[PDB]
RNA sequence: GCCCGGAUAGCUCAGUCGGUAGAGCAGGGGAUUGAAAAUCCCCGUGUCCUUGGUUCGAUUCCGAGUCCGGGCACCA
RNA sequence: AAUUGAAGAGUUUGAUCAUGGCUCAGAUUGAACGCUGGCGGCAGGCCUAACACAUGCAAGUCGAACGGUAACAGGAAGAAGCUUGCUUCUUUGCUGACGAGUGGCGGACGGGUGAGUAAUGUCUGGGAAACUGCCUGAUGGAGGGGGAUAACUACUGGAAACGGUAGCUAAUACCGCAUAACGUCGCAAGACCAAAGAGGGGGACCUUCGGGCCUCUUGCCAUCGGAUGUGCCCAGAUGGGAUUAGCUAGUAGGUGGGGUAACGGCUCACCUAGGCGACGAUCCCUAGCUGGUCUGAGAGGAUGACCAGCCACACUGGAACUGAGACACGGUCCAGACUCCUACGGGAGGCAGCAGUGGGGAAUAUUGCACAAUGGGCGCAAGCCUGAUGCAGCCAUGCCGCGUGUAUGAAGAAGGCCUUCGGGUUGUAAAGUACUUUCAGCGGGGAGGAAGGGAGUAAAGUUAAUACCUUUGCUCAUUGACGUUACCCGCAGAAGAAGCACCGGCUAACUCCGUGCCAGCAGCCGCGGUAAUACGGAGGGUGCAAGCGUUAAUCGGAAUUACUGGGCGUAAAGCGCACGCAGGCGGUUUGUUAAGUCAGAUGUGAAAUCCCCGGGCUCAACCUGGGAACUGCAUCUGAUACUGGCAA
């Protein structure tokens, strides 16, 4: 289900960074970005209508790593929600536990965060959840199991947490390895560089 | 067939000999009453009618007739005796 | 009538095969391809691309 | 014979009984007259687990409804005192 | 199915070898009737053995009929084999089940090459003991030449490294004993008596990885296709998942039936003459020549080395020494596979009577083992009798 | 397992009661042409399915085996 | 909170704009095939041959109905060993219980298949000429006698199947007599009609020493009910074809008899001469119907597998009996075909019930475990039967979740590939190193689905009764197929787990080498003729993922069947013209009826599924509560503008 291959080559095809290898290094730089998406990376792409909205759709999927079958499922759920379908989609895609624990700083990157998820290292509301597909509800608290606590990996990931923007719809402790979800994400509180407008239009054909 | 519910087979044979025999005797009394009506003598028909009356009543109560048919035989037969006289 | 797919085959008057649909637009009347990979119609030899068609298995080496 | 029996519904290994009034000569999940409520033996300490329209049960027993002892046990477990 | 097999007597698997019209079928029938007086459980006749239309079309045995009878000290399962050159196929199937064969030798003629051919494969299949039956002695009353014909039987085993002088000489009339001539029926009792003193108990290693050859293929209605044979090594129970190796790909199936002589059995073991029912397999998918085995054990090979002893024309083999390229049929327990001979350097003319070796590569993939004794035939006659030297 | 028929150069058949294998339909190689029809110039490419035997010598004599097709069975 | 929802591109031509078919991009399925393939949860899994079938099992149960008990275990009398009660053991229905038989009840439910059927069916909504075991409510009765048979003995036909002759005995089996009513017939007088006892316990009394008697549970008969089920009738709706135009004679209707639980040509006798039909009868072909599923913006089109209601059938066809109910899957009789046994005279049998097999087919599963749970049958009950069901095995068939690891890693290697031979690229990719361990594997703990039932005991009731019995609590030992479970903990170790199609435009993604209108590719435009982004390979890249493609099938795009929502002078398309019936539509004024219409109310529109807000399985799939919806139909009471009817 995971890409589990060249985790940084994905950012090369889209020309921008996707935080797959933020890590303990400030700026990557040894990735050869923007000059070569591949072997013929110097060639200018035609960029047709269908393709440009496809690259917009595929960019967000490389962010969370979710595949199409589950992403199509997320679309219909966002479709059956009242209000703005396009704005609903980013609320759900930020609701995944691995993404939430990523916002807490317990996970270096989303890929590193998913490891904590499946290895039952995360416990929310006294309930350990292994499914990364857990859509977090408002007003709850997340944490780490004592045996899976401070085992040399989550500590350094906490150091990476001070170099991030730290979202405002949730809160972390970082003193006793704890975190709490206050409210659902607002469209004005996210990265703002990612577009979801064309993604709605691709699934409408 | 090889099923111990084959009893209902030989029981129904034993039941039909009984039932058929009793229903044929009930019908011959109905034939008996008509002959008097075909004769014209109301008194003979009167006598025939009053003796078959306690017969059909006893058969419907035994579950042989559905009680409405029993009533009709006593009914239309009396419809004959008034038209006769 | 039926079309014979792939490069080289071995059918001779018999050898039970399988028939699937598909017009080819070159041979009038022909509307069926022969399912290469099934029954006594062996797959083609040495085809690494699109081996789902022409019944070539994944290399045993 | 009109009875107030149950009806197995739900998933495999995860049972859910639906108390219902039906004809005794019909299937378990077949035709009936009307449901009365439900039974959740695999429930928890949430807040629910059983809802029996005790009035509707009584409206049929007057007509001649024969309650099955599993359901009658639930009537005794929905206790008329509390 | 009914009647589970009771293990009250030491079970032995025997059979008969001989010649066409020597009375093997007649004797097997006569054997059961004589045993019928001490235990009425067989009482088999001639037609009980020959059950095929062609067998009653020419009065000969072409198929292996199975029969069993038990003495108050042991239990025996006899096999009636066909006695023809073109019927040597079913003959070896019956020979593979023998812990000990019996020679039906008519004292009227004696040692015919076809009779020698029966012992030749017997030595090559692994028959340790053979009790001889001097049959048809009812028409040959010249006791002088009775001993003369007995002497030639003694020497034929002798030149083929077998104790012919130690072998129990049993006279008898298979025909008169079948009708009831007590004198000849006593011969059958002498046959049964010597049967309990010349046959030891063979060791069956059931602790070894399960192996089971294919003897015959059946298709019981309402049950599917069942296959029979004798378990070489290992054990099997109902519901045991196994696999089969044949001349083509390995197929999987689970055991759903363990029977012996149309009678039930819970667990199958090595040496017993039992059968296993495959799970949902067609008659077209399974044919004579394959072999059952334990899951993930044997991969079919295609080459091996083998020594051999070639017969002569006056022995049953050839009279003309051949060259490279000659391809006779390599016979081993259930096959008639033809293969090309890759002879070693130094010999160009394999003269009839050689004890030379060769490297064999077959046209069909099959499961084999080191030290397997087999024989080679060609054109309707046996040409070789070798041993698997080494697998490659 | 048994009993027969096809197994003959790309394809279809003839040739035998031993003597160094044919024909037809083919198809193909060159000159002309952008490339071909056509025209002119030349044509066999064969394990007689495989293997052995009675051999001065086997397509044909005897069979075994494998492949395909067609009949009987047998029924733990 | 309860439908916030509609995309287009390629091809006619030298080029263009229309018209117009053709084709693809999407989703889906009871899927098949090719390749590959780790686990798990929930569902589905013979679409063709309604083709033929071995074997096991699928409906039995009641002694609290009876005569009996052939067996099993006791009691009791006795008998032999011999440790004089330690054993052996012939009888005895006297008990616990119980084969075979009589009788009661069930077997018409449950389960399967979809052949037939185009309306005798189904669906929507009504209606009256009905019936209704078991359950439940009301009022009474429940008195007294007789005659047979099976089982069982004797004998005996037949191989078997399967009986026969002569006798024995009981009952909740059968048949009377008595008594009858708001019950039946009739206007009424009157006439007539029912039945069955067993089970437990016990004081006085009574004891032909069977027992009566008292009392409690249950049962029996009648009548009116109720509920539920079932039968019947009407209206509307429910396929294609008009190259099918007349069809029907018990047919259209009336009268009388018979018959049906009930109405009727349902069936007969007489008379009348009619009935249906274009808003489509008969005939031909196809098909189970609906709730629903899929698709679609909706309207619609297609479809009817699983789940649920209804109808039809049981090897083919036909008939009838029993019974409340069948005019009957594991019932009966006959005929026919197909298998089988045979002692050749004569008989056995129906898997479209769970499995299973041959065979058909592109293709669809184990001759498994249990009655622990739910439901059903009988029984007072304990329990017994239970292939319904609960579970398991097999299959990637579908849907969802999870895994094949995370971080670090520049000499920016090797090798492969391309190259302006500079180098680029594969590429943080790998190795090395530091951590982690889900699920598999192995080893221990360990939920819940379980409600009850049985024995003991206390109390309140019924009663002469502290008894029996019933109800409400308590106590002990417990009932678990799945099951080496769900789940939790521990240990070893990156360890055991990534393929599939594609890359000319359509439509996201490329070069080289090799083959040269050869081989092959292909959905369309079409490619290939010696410099191929389209053939094959190689490297790279793209999409998707334990699945990826292919084919078949459906709707969509297709406004190319246009009701929403198309056109007809030249593109396909005005009949040659006109008259005119049915039909359709119709100026204007007043009144009126209130049908259509519209408002509101009522009953109904089954449940589940679809939509909304919540809850529980780690989440989801899935299950589930309430609500909404079910866009339709019938009735009632009103409104009178508009359409229609009547009248001036
Ligand atoms: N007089 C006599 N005749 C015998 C005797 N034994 C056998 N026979 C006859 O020989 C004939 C042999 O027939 P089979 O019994 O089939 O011979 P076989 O040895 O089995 O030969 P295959 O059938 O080829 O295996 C029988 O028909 C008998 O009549 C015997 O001892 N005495
Ligand atoms: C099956 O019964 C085997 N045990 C013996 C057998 C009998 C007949 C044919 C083949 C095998």
């Amino acid at each position: 289900a995971r890409y589990l291959g060249p985790k940084l080559k994905l950012s090369r095809r889209e020309g921008t960074d996707l935080f797959l290898k933020s890590g303990v290094r400030a700026i990557d730089t040894k990735c050869k970005i923007e000059q070569a998406p591949g072997q013929h990376g110097a060639r200018k792409p035609r960029l047709s209508d269908y393709g440009v909205q496809l690259r917009e759709k595929q960019k967000v999927r490389r962010i969370y790593g979710v595949l199409e079958r589950q992403f199509r499922n997320y679309y219909k759920e966002a479709a059956r929600l009242k209000g703005n379908t396009g704005e609903n989609l980013l609320a759900l895609l930020e609701g995944r536990l691995d993404n939430v624990v990523y916002r807490m700083g317990f996970g270096a990157t989303r890929a590193e965060a998913r490891q904590l998820v499946s290895h039952k290292a995360i416990m929310v509301n006294g309930r350990v959840v292994n499914i990364a597909s857990y859509q977090v509800s408002p007003n709850d608290v997340v944490s780490i199991r004592e045996k899976a606590k401070k085992q040399s990996r989550v500590k350094a990931a906490l150091e990476l947490a001070e170099q991030r923007e730290k979202p405002t719809w949730l809160e972390v402790d970082a003193g006793k390895m704890e975190g709490t979800f206050k409210r659902k994400p607002e469209r004005s509180d996210l990265s703002a560089d990612i577009n979801e407008h064309l993604i709605v239009e691709l699934y409408s054909k | 067939n090889i099923k111990s519910a084959k009893k209902r087979a030989i029981q129904s044979e034993k039941a039909r000999k009984h039932n058929a025999s009793r229903r044929s005797m009930m019908r011959t009394f109905i034939k008996k009453v008509y002959a008097a009506i075909e004769a014209g003598d109301k008194a003979a028909a009167q006598k025939a009618f009053n003796e078959m009356q306690p017969i059909v009543d006893r058969q419907a109560a035994k579950g042989l007739i559905h009680k409405n048919k029993a009533a009709r035989h006593k009914a239309n037969l009396t419809a004959q005796i008034n038209k006769l006289a | 009538t039926s079309y014979i797919g792939g490069e080289g085959h071995n059918l001779q008057e018999h050898s039970v095969i399988l028939i699937r649909g598909g017009r080819v637009k070159d041979l009038p009347g022909v509307r069926y391809h022969t399912v290469r990979g099934a029954l006594d119609c062996s797959g083609v030899k040495d085809r690494k691309q699109a081996r789902s068609k022409y019944g070539v298995k994944r290399p045993k080496a | 014979m009109v009875t107030i029996r149950l009806a197995r519904h739900g998933a495999k290994k995860r049972p859910f009984y639906q108390v219902v009034v039906a004809d005794s000569r019909n299937a378990r999940n077949g035709r009936f007259i009307e449901r009365v409520g439900f039974f959740n033996p695999i429930a928890s300490e949430k807040e629910e687990g059983t809802r029996l329209d005790l009035d509707r049960i009584a409206h049929w027993v007057g007509q001649g409804a024969t309650i099955s002892d599993r359901v009658a046990a639930l009537i005794k477990e929905v206790n008329k005192a509390a | 199915s009914k009647e589970k097999f009771e293990r009250t007597k030491p079970h032995v698997n025997v059979g008969t070898i001989g010649h066409v019209d020597h009375g093997k079928t007649t004797l097997t029938a006569a054997i059961t009737t004589v045993l019928a007086k001490t235990y009425g459980g067989a009482a088999r006749a001639f037609d009980q053995i020959d059950n095929a239309p062609e067998e009653k079309a020419r009065g000969i045995t072409i198929n292996t009929s199975h029969v069993e009878y038990d003495t108050p000290t042991r239990h025996y399962a006899h096999v009636d084999c066909p006695g023809h050159a073109d019927y040597v196929k079913n003959m070896i199937t019956g020979a593979a089940q023998m812990d000990g064969a019996i020679l039906v030798v008519a004292a009227t003629d004696g040692p015919m090459p076809q009779t020698r051919e029966h012992i030749l494969l017997g030595r090559q299949v692994g028959v340790p003991y053979i009790i001889v039956f001097l049959n048809k002695c009812d028409m040959v009353d010249d006791e002088e030449l009775l001993e003369l014909v007995e002497m030639e039987v003694r020497e034929l085993l002798s030149q083929y490294d077998f104790p012919g002088d130690d072998t129990p000489i049993v006279r008898g009339s298979a025909l008169k004993a079948l009708e009831g001539d007590a004198e000849w029926e006593a011969k059958i009792l002498e046959l049964a008596g010597f049967l309990d003193s010349y046959i030891p108990e063979p060791e069956r290693a059931i602790d070894k990885p399960f192996l089971l050859p294919i003897e015959d293929v059946f298709s019981i209605s309402g049950r599917g296709t069942v296959v029979t044979g004798r378990v070489e090594r290992g054990i099997i129970k109902v519901g045991e998942e196994v696999e089969i190796v044949g001349i083509k790909e390995t197929q999987k199936s689970t055991c759903t039936g363990v029977e012996m002589f149309r009678k039930l059995l819970d667990e199958g073991r090595a040496g017993e003459n039992v059968g296993v029912l495959l799970r949902g397999i067609k008659r077209e998918e399974i044919e004579r020549g394959q072999v059952l085995a334990k899951p993930g054990t044997i991969k079919p090979h295609t080459k091996f080395e083998s020594e051999v002893y070639i017969l002569s024309k006056d022995e049953g083999g050839r009279h003309t020494p051949f060259f490279k390229g000659y391809r006779p049929q390599f016979y081993f327990r259930t096959t008639d596979v033809t293969g090309t001979i890759e002879l070693p350097e130094g010999v160009e003319m394999v003269m009839p009577g050689d004890n030379i070796k060769m490297v064999v590569t077959l046209i069909h993939p099959i499961a084999m083992d080191d030290g397997l004794r087999f024989a080679i035939r060609e054109g309707g006659r046996t040409v070789g009798a070798g041993v698997v030297a080494k697998v490659l």
